[PDB]
């Protein structure tokens, strides 16, 4: 080898990250006057940048804001050029430029269409099961009752041994706003029973359908919600009686935002609200149940629970 | 010890010894059962 | 290193990191001597010629990949546990991805069992809880992919037409999908790229291929894998009868690329059409070539 | 190790511990290195494709197990004692168990001598008492199964309607079987489970099928797997005769399991159902899968 | 050494010195032991006799030559560059260059992948960014060789005639080329060079063949050797079909040569005529032939 | 049944003794005609899981 | 490496594994293909 050539190396690139090339891997002795250029060339000659580094009599230094290299791409050309005072320039190092970077293949992750989904619930096994998540008052806050001196099926509510109000929420979660929850419930005392929709994974904020029954409220009601056992009532009021065997579908459509209840097959709606302001969207589409009983008896509690995604 | 050796040529099948002069006349034979009977006596 | 990871994304969804950064931190590492991992097995098919053989073609043959692992724990259960869930991520029947991330990024393999496993020692294996897994899995398609890039044209006109951006940049030829909606007459291009297989390399330059009629509700899926039928109707139609043996004939090319033009007509209510090209590879990682 | 307990139940009921806890304590225990013991073989099928070759499907292969044992006593006599009752343990035409006990339950293995044990050492066994008895046995039936879950459901109305709860814990598809009596009418589940193997996996997703009528006296054993036949009447009557080329096609796939549903139909006594469910795997310990 | 340099212009015109001075300059070298890469591998032919086996003949067979290279750089991502470009050098449907130089000349074969490059250690190559690639390359023209020597008259008169000299001072037949222009009735020699393939050796010592009466435009090129079609039209006229099955049987022999007459009639404009004489090697190096 | 987009079923019935759940869960159409000719035909057919 | 065993048994050809039956079946195919338009209706 008659004449020395350059040394093959790679440059990083990285998108955000500021191009440097450290003057201790550039050492040498360079005399004032001494210039250094590096070039960026794609396959075709063409060159995609040109920067001058900082050359001092010990050092040549690079440093290139991201922007300026967010041009060159991955497996560009390049070559690093010293000219020294009064001499032609010399190529010290030559190579390709790699970009060491997180790829993103996808041009665009649409939200996937995350199809209807559907869940039921009828509670004839011994204890509640996972699928339900207690709120609020924490884990073993449920129970199942048997009320087999009404020859009824069993119902989830709080185990009155502990606790008088507790709340659940479905361990799934939906997958678009518009929700049918279709619950079929008994009175078989005085309490209040939530049906919560929208729900956040602690059960925040949410709508919900809330039936009163006693010796004098008779009631369905439209809340929001401030804490898994907590909430704040919306509107007015629809006086109801509730039987055993009573089944209520309570939908939530998200175009023509409102919520709305209807008790047996009739579609005209018992009671109905818009506009609550609740947030919505991708984390907001939990649902739950939830009682409250002034005594510590069963009061209206649900022995059958189905959900389904979309009107 | 099995696999590796002889037990699995002889999974392999007709690598090492077979002839082809016992296999030709077998298929023969097969072939001589087949339409022997259904050929006419002229 | 830290210059090459290899991981496992199982049949079940698990995520295992054979090598690289973050290796065995789910109890199982990779053993060394892997074999047909790297290049695509191809096959070169040779015919009597004068001066001995010429050469006569190429075949790509399937992977099958022989590697060990080595599932560790320091108590037996736990590790009984690990290689349970080890076993739990592969299957015959369906595949698991083996994804290679370099400074090239991304590229996966879709492997399935070939055989059934080997694994541990001659003796009891909790005597040392850490034992390796002999696994001879084969990948039916050969070629490393990364995710295939989609694009989207949505018209409301009845009549309109658009240029899809298209570069093929592997090393082998890729075959495009289209998705087209209902009612409406397409009009897709069928550019050779100059590939010469049906001695037309320069008379098919800009070819395009005219689909049937489509009435409304019959949506297609325009394949030109030769895998899988060419058009394929969503509610069962025979779309195929009415296109007169008209076929999407070639592949994109490697350093190939252009502005393909897709047309429609004859759409009372617009139309989309979507173009699926795959990302295809013969090795986990390398530097663009063009 | 206290893990792992390997047992023998010859074809005479005696019983061996080979490995584990109380091993060797009736003179025989396990040597090393034991093969086709852990995974059921199976053997992948593959057609010619474009792409190199497409797989065309799996068959599971009967296991070929080669495993030494070792039979020892300080006396010669009772050394020849020993190695008498397990060469009795042993037989050709019937199958005797080989019991896996692990923390995951214990799972049995139906074994048979597949040639000649190879015995003794080069010098005659009696220097020693101490000898090696090379075993080649085989598992027509490959995989290792646990106890089968059964259900009964009896009733006294003339007609009737039950569920039974199903669930494939295990790694491989199981086939169920019926117990019915008569007489009376039954309409049976054969639900796909989403399986595709007949391209009808939604189609057949609650597939009843309805069994001949039985008349007095014909209890019916109802069994899917292909090793038998399906209707049995106890009776001896031809059952399947009079059900004209109905069949139960689908096996309770891994991961499934529902509420099956059984009807009873013109049934004037008011029949039973008995539900077997077989625990197949196909390791000899493996984590419940989900 | 410097006696010998082993050069590899790849596909894609890439340049790399593999041996010699400058080796490993680009970051690739030459491991020892590479096969079949000197002599031209020559099976011979036999035929049953009373002493034996009689000689039938010989043919010529391709080359298979395995040979391993050296890829290594200091940094693991400049070796990842090297190795891709390497790899890049390479294809089966296309063959690149290999050219060795030595004090005889430069004479180079053209190869192609047999099968896929077994690259890397058995651990992953990113430890040691210096790693072997072996691969196993095919020359379907198995004869080294140089480049041709060429040879041009031309004449204004309506009939002429010329002498080329021509020799063959390799170690195997050559097959001569001829390029002539048009209007113009040629003769061109297909001398025998004493060759008795046909058991005409001397018989065919002068012999001449007469080109059928071009048409203009219609420049031709004659190529004797068998791999190609003989006549061939620039215009694409079936010039061979107006030749009455004659055709040119003779290669230029070893140690062979001549003054071999051209002659040119009814050719009102005065064409032009060149020869070209392929030199063919059965070796990289050797000494010439007299 | 409901006809049109009236709120209040057209037809309504209860308890009917038919089997119901997994396996139970198919749909379909069917017609009778004492002529040979079209009687009540659906020109548009849509199904929806739940109510 | 090649030259000296499995890579020359390839070039010895069907020394190892190699089967009689689709031989025969593939040559039966054969002459079936090139005797059965021929052959009569009758």
């Amino acid at each position: 080898m008659l004449s020395t050539g350059p040394i093959m190396e790679t440059l990083t690139l990285t998108v955000g990250s500021a191009f440097e090339i450290p003057g201790w891997k550039l050492r040498g002795e360079y005399p004032a006057g001494t210039t250094s250029h590096l070039v960026f060339t794609d396959a075709a000659g063409g060159t995609l940048g040109e920067f001058e580094g900082t050359v001092s009599a010990k050092e040549i230094h690079y440093l290139q804001a991201p922007d300026d290299v967010k041009n060159i791409p991955h497996g560009a050309n390049f070559q690093l050029f010293v000219t020294y005072p009064s001499m032609q320039p010399q190529c010290l190092y030559f190579g390709t430029a790699i970009r060491k970077e997180p790829r993103y293949p996808l041009s665009t992750v649409v939200s996937p269409e995350d199809s209807a989904v559907q869940y039921k619930a009828n509670f004839v096994g011994q204890y509640i099961g996972p699928m339900w998540k207690p709120m609020g008052n924490g884990w073993g806050s449920l129970g199942i009752h048997t009320h087999a001196l009404i020859s009824e099926a069993p119902s989830m509510g709080p185990n009155y041994s502990l606790f008088s109000s507790a709340a659940a929420r479905w361990l799934w979660s939906m997958n678009m706003d518009s929700v049918t929850i279709v619950v079929r419930v008994l009175n078989v005392g005085a309490g209040k029973f939530n049906v919560i929709v929208c729900a956040d994974y602690q059960m925040q904020t949410y709508l919900g359908i809330q039936f009163e029954t006693g010796i004098s409220n008779n009631k369905v009601h439209v809340i929001t919600g401030d804490g898994p056992l907590n909430w704040g009532y919306q509107g007015d009021a629809v006086n109801n009686t509730t039987a055993n065997g009573d089944v209520y579908t309570i939908k939530y459509n998200d175009l023509l935002d409102t919520i709305s209840c209807y008790k047996g097959t009739s579609l005209t709606p018992l009671i109905e609200a818009s506009g609550l302001d609740v947030p919505h969207g991708e984390g907001f589409r939990y649902t739950g149940l939830a009682w409250n009983t002034a005594l510590l008896s069963p009061g209206v509690e649900p022995t059958a629970w189905e959900a389904k995604d979309g009107v | 010890s099995s696999g590796g050796g002889p037990a699995v040529v002889n999974n392999y099948g007709d690598i090492h010894t077979a002839n082809y002069d016992e296999f030709y006349k077998g298929q023969q034979r097969r072939e001589a059962q087949q339409q022997a009977p259904i050929l006419p006596v002229r | 290193t830290d210059f090459l990871k290899i991981e496992l994304i199982g049949r079940d969804g698990s995520h295992w990191v054979l090598s690289g950064p973050g290796m065995g931190q789910q109890g199982v590492t990779l053993n060394p001597n892997l074999q047909q991992f790297y290049d695509a097995p191809v096959k070169t098919l040779y015919v009597p010629g004068p001066f001995g053989e010429e050469y006569a073609g190429k075949r790509v043959q399937r992977r099958e990949i022989v590697f060990s692992v080595q599932a560790y724990d320091e108590d037996p259960d736990t590790w009984s546990t690990v290689d349970s869930l080890w076993r739990w991520a592969w299957d015959y029947d369906e595949e698991s991805e083996l994804r290679v991330s370099t400074s090239d990024g991304t590229r996966f393999l879709k492997v399935r069992l070939m055989e059934e496993p080997k694994p541990y020692y001659e003796k009891d294996p909790h005597i040392t809880a850490d034992n390796p897994i002999v696994m001879t899995v084969t990948a039916t398609f050969p070629y490393w992919q990364d995710e295939p890039e989609e694009l989207i044209w949505t018209t409301l006109s009845t009549e309109d037409m658009t240029r899809f951006p298209v570069r093929n940049d592997g090393d082998v030829p890729v075959w495009l999908k289209w998705t087209l909606t209902a009612p409406g007459l397409w009009i897709l291009p069928d550019f050779s790229w100059g590939n010469d297989m049906y001695s037309r390399g320069r008379e098919d330059l800009g070819r395009t291929v005219a689909m049937p009629e489509l009435v409304a509700g019959e949506h297609v899926s325009v394949d030109s894998d030769p895998r899988v039928q060419t058009l394929i109707a969503v509610n069962g139609m025979p779309t195929q009868n009415r296109w007169k043996g008209n076929d999407l004939l070639y592949p994109l090319m490697p350093g190939k690329g252009a502005e393909i033009p897709v047309q429609l007509k004859n759409a009372p209510e617009g139309g989309a059409c979507k173009l699926t090209r795959p990302r295809w590879y013969s090795r986990p990682w390398s530097r663009p070539g063009v």
